[PDB]
């Protein structure tokens, strides 16, 4: 009694850090797919979306 | 002027200032188009933790996407009946642009 | 003129063969949009000036 | 008559053994940025590890 907003979206589980899949924020972010090439990468990308 | 930017890109500062100047002091409704950010909703009790600023929106870069996070604000009840009134509440600089 | 015989005797040398030496592949995402309608693919980390 | 672009979707065919994805694998590709070579290398060698 008293919860503001209950919405629902990824499991934290199931694509565990373990598969890369990392939704921390909201999204099925991953680090190790459609990297850049001749350069770093950006500690933020949406392309990691 | 609902003006709306998109290659955010060359910009510099001088004109952001200007208009962020320009959506405060005159009016206007600048807006975003290429700054795809993930918003979460964060409930009243507590505060906003992590607290951008235009000087930086404008002054961000391109594909990167940064978090914002709007408040739900339904559920915080109200104030008391006997109090010291305001004087000049705050409202909010930014908006989503979709649901 | 001495100067221009040599600033022609180099251009008659080189020779200089080139590879390619590095290469940037950027994100369409990460680009502005008008340095992503000139930008073709990839490009030398050194570019020049123009 | 300003023409009006949708998508296909390969149901006019009504295979079984023919037709496997459906449309959606279609905005999926629209969402990612366009690929070189070494970098559909970069991505895959990055799902094979």
């Amino acid at each position: 009694y008293g919860a503001a907003v209950v919405n629902i979206d990824l499991n934290r589980d199931f694509f565990d850090t373990a598969t890369g899949i990392d939704l921390t924020k909201g999204i099925p972010l991953v680090q190790d797919l459609l990297v850049p090439i001749g350069v770093t990468a950006g500690a933020e990308q949406s392309a990691e979306y | 002027v609902h003006m709306t930017i998109n290659e955010r890109a060359g910009m510099s500062k001088l004109v952001a200032d200007n208009i962020i100047a320009s959506v405060i002091k005159s009016n206007w409704v600048v807006d975003i188009h290429d700054i795809e950010y993930t918003a979460e909703v964060m409930t009243p009790s507590e505060g906003y933790t992590q607290h951008v600023d235009a000087e930086s929106i404008m002054t961000a870069p391109k594909g990167k996407l940064f978090h914002l996070q709007f408040m739900d604000g339904l559920l915080r009840p109200e104030p008391s009946a006997f109090d010291p009134p305001a004087s000049g509440e705050d409202m909010r600089l930014i908006y989503p642009l979709q649901p | 003129v001495s100067g221009l015989l040599m600033v022609l005797f180099k251009v008659m040398t080189d020779n200089r063969l080139v590879i390619v030496g590095e290469t940037t592949t950027p994100m369409s995402n990460t680009l502005s949009t008008v340095v992503n309608n000139v930008l073709r693919t990839t490009y030398h980390n050194n570019v020049g000036v123009n | 008559r300003y023409h009006e672009s949708v998508l296909e979707i390969a149901d006019i065919f009504d295979q079984a053994d023919f037709i496997q994805t459906s449309d959606a694998v279609r905005q999926l590709r629209a969402l990612m940025p366009t690929l070189s070579t070494s970098q559909i290398r970069h991505a895959i060698e990055r799902i094979a590890q």
